[PDB]
Order: C-alpha cells, then structure tokens, then sequence
C-alpha cells in the first residue's frame, strides 16, 4: 500500500518561512518524481514543483509563482519529502498535498491527506466551547438534537468528536466562519432519547495550535 | 499554457441515470487524467491516460476523448458518486487542472429538522449571547433563514454555514447563529428562527422565550 502522510501545516506570519513534510512508505521513494500541489480556498489545484528520481539525477522543477521561494528536497535518511517555503504571503494560504507522479510528467497516482498553511499576522487564540441543550422539555416527537459552539479561535482547524467518536451517526460539524480575525464553528449531534441525559453526551474539542483540548458534557437545563 | 475547461460546473443526476462531463483543452493534449475529490479529503486518481480506471474505481466509470475534447462517464450514478471531478494535463510546464465538475445527487424534497438553542449560561456569564439554530437534513440545498426577535425581523448579527451533500442520504444541513451581547439579548422576549424552503409555502418556525434562570 503506497502511503503519503504530511505534517507541518499551521499559521505563519507574512515574510516567514515554514517547511512541510511528507512521510512516504510502500514504494521506493527514490525511483519516483515527487510533487507538491496546493488547493487554495475556492481555487483550482495548483502544482508547485517536483524533485526527480535517481536515474534522472534528482532534478527539481518549480512553477513560476513559487520559483525561488519554494524548495523541494528529500531527507538524507528518512523517506521524507520536504517543501521549504520562504517569504510566505497571504495568497499562499491553502491545503498542501504531496503527490507521486506515476512516471515522468505523467499523472499523480497517490496523494497525501493534505496539511493546511495559513499565512497571517492575526494571533493564535484558543476557542471558547459552549454546550447547547434546549431550554425546555422538548420531547414530543422523538429524537433529540444537541450541540456545541466552538467560538473565537484562530487559526484553523479544530477537531470535534462526540463521545470520543463513539457517537458517529447524527453528527453535523459545520464549516467554520471567519470574522475579524476569529473563527467560530458549531457541531450538532442527534441522539435517541433513551441515551440522553441518561447516558452522557460530550463534545471533545481540540485546537492544536493552542494545545487546547476540552470536553463539554451536554447537561440538561430548563 | 493550455487551459482546461470543464463543463458543466454543476451536474445533477438521479441514482440510476447515466451522466457524462467534459474537459476541453484550449490546445491539443495527448492525455487527460481525472481525479475525484470529496470535501474534506484529498483528490484521488480516478481515470488516467484518458481511459484507464485507477485501482479500486468502479467499472461504471469510463473515460474517453482526443485532441482537445475529453469526457468522463458514469454508466449508472450511485449516491456515493457525489463529489467534484477534476481533469488534468501535463503537456508543458506547468501541468494544469480544470476548475472541476461537481456531481450533485438528485433526491426527493426533505424538510429541515429545525432546533433552536438559547445562549449557554457559560457564554452568557461571559457577557455574550449567541442564539443557535440547526436546520438539518433537508433538500434541495436552497433555503432561507430569517431571524425574528419579538415579531421584528433582523438580519445583522447572523452568521450562516452550510454543509456539503451527505454521501448516504444526499441531504444538506445548515447552522444559523444570531450573535448579540448579554445585554441586547435581555431587551427582548421572543426569539424565532424561521425557515423558508421549497418543501412548503409557510415557513418552519422555531422559537423560545427568554427565561431568566
């Protein structure tokens, strides 16, 4: 199984540098052309460059926009692919993918899961997480909808699970909304009445950038 | 250079239907490769070198074309086929991708399950008051939410967010939020989250009365 796992995304101020990684396994890392392609918000996929294989002398090729600013290289001992970026700017904010070309200038057969880069001068801020429970005995129909408001954080992203992922069905985590340097999202979970409040419903919220990790148990109120 | 142009930007299909989408090259290319991308995930190789199925890809998919015209076809659309499909060439530097074709699965109308929530006490003690309203599992995607505070509708302070089409039921979801301070929240009694949707002329209305506790 070919696999590419990236690490390294995050917030960096304009003018800053940041290096992304892509751990590879499942094939001979040195016999393939290795690429990086980014996907900016609402924009088409954009190839950035590559580093060749052994036979071709490990040559690199970059696109005109990132040419000079970005460098691609392989790690000396680990099967890691890097993307060194320098003098970053707001327009570089995007989801970055490391991808393997099946041959020479052919196609991208395997992609990484993606890592995000945000280029901004706004400050890292942990989210304020609030539990959402109805203010009244709302049973009349059946099933019950609960939620959590993850408000005032920066940068993206935060991960939300319900009962440590035990609760998979009935979840709707909504895409964060940005307003004046701050993000806010919400998540809803729909559970059968028998499990709540009888059986504890908690939303686990993690915001890596700030190491924050909170679990708000939804408690009935009136 | 050579620019790839995909059409249509959005394609609607009912499960069972046969659909085709096209990738047009502004200049002749030798091969066009296709990728399937579901929101929150990375693109996956779908069709390569014009007509070869990537490993794991369902035989209902096929690709074809030459010169400047290429197309991807799904013989019998299935609900899991909802995704954006991208075409790509590598003729000169740099290799470029088309803008994509979003496949939208057509399903029967479904009214939203609406839930309203007064501000949490925790948030409220902090001086803020966010009223949240979930409008889940509906179809079609077009829907209007109106907020009313004691019969008076207001639009400022509302922040909306929609999800992408579900892969199993093919529905959409939305969350609307009315943001005020604790003080503004305490100058009114009734809070209503009103939803106008194709599933009915009359709006869905969910309300609560601010109950100081």
């Amino acid at each position: 199984e070919v696999k590419l796992v990236e690490s390294g995304g995050g917030l960096v101020q304009p003018g800053g540098s940041l290096r992304l990684s892509c751990a590879t396994s499942g094939f001979t890392f040195t016999d393939y052309y290795m690429n990086w392609v980014r996907q900016p918000p609402g924009k088409a996929l954009e190839w950035l460059g590559f580093i060749g294989n052994k036979a071709n002398g490990y040559t690199t090729e970059y696109s005109a926009s990132v040419k000079g600013r970005f460098t691609i290289s392989r790690d000396k001992s680990q099967s890691i692919l890097y993307l060194q970026m320098n003098t970053l700017r707001a327009e570089d904010s995007a989801t970055y993918y490391c991808t393997r070309d099946r041959g020479l200038r052919f196609y991208f057969d395997y992609w990484g899961q993606g890592t995000t880069l945000t280029v901004s001068s706004a400050k890292t801020t942990p989210p304020s997480v609030y539990p959402l429970a109805p203010g009244s005995a709302a049973q009349t129909n059946s099933m019950v909808t609960l939620g959590c408001l993850v408000k005032g954080y920066f940068p993206e992203p935060v991960t939300v699970t319900w009962n440590s992922g035990s609760l998979s069905s009935g979840v709707h985590t909504f895409p964060a909304v940005l307003q004046s340097d701050l993000y806010t999202l919400s998540s809803s979970v729909t559970v059968p009445s028998s499990p709540r409040p009888s059986e504890t419903v908690t939303c686990n919220v993690a915001h890596p950038a700030s190491s924050t990790k909170v679990d708000k148990k939804i408690v009935p109120r009136d | 250079q050579t620019v790839l142009s995909q059409s249509p930007a959005i394609l609607s299909a009912s499960p069972g239907e046969k659909v085709t989408m096209t990738c047009r090259a502004s200049s002749s290319v030798t091969y066009i490769h296709w990728y399937q991308q579901k929101p929150g995930s990375s693109p996956k190789s779908w069709i390569y070198a014009t007509s070869n199925l990537a490993s794991g890809v369902p035989a209902r998919f096929s690709g074809s074309g030459s010169g400047t015209s290429y197309s991807l076809t799904i013989s019998r659309v299935e609900a899991e086929d909802a995704a954006t499909y991208y075409c790509q060439h590598w003729s000169s530097k740099p290799p470029t991708f088309g803008g994509g074709t979003k496949l939208e699965i057509k399903r029967a109308d479904a009214a939203p399950t609406v839930s309203i929530f007064p501000p949490s006490s925790e948030q409220l003690t902090s001086g803020g008051a966010s009223v949240v309203c979930f409008l889940n599992n509906f179809y079609p995607k077009d829907i209007n939410v109106k907020w009313k505070i004691d019969g008076s509708e207001r639009q400022n302070g509302v922040l909306n967010s929609w999800t992408d089409q579900d892969s199993k039921d093919s529905t959409y979801s939305m969350s609307s939020t009315l943001t005020l301070t604790k003080d503004e929240y305490e100058r009114h009694n009734s809070y209503t989250c009103e939803a106008t949707h194709k599933t009915s002329t009359s709006p869905i209305v969910k309300s609560f009365n601010r109950n100081e506790c």
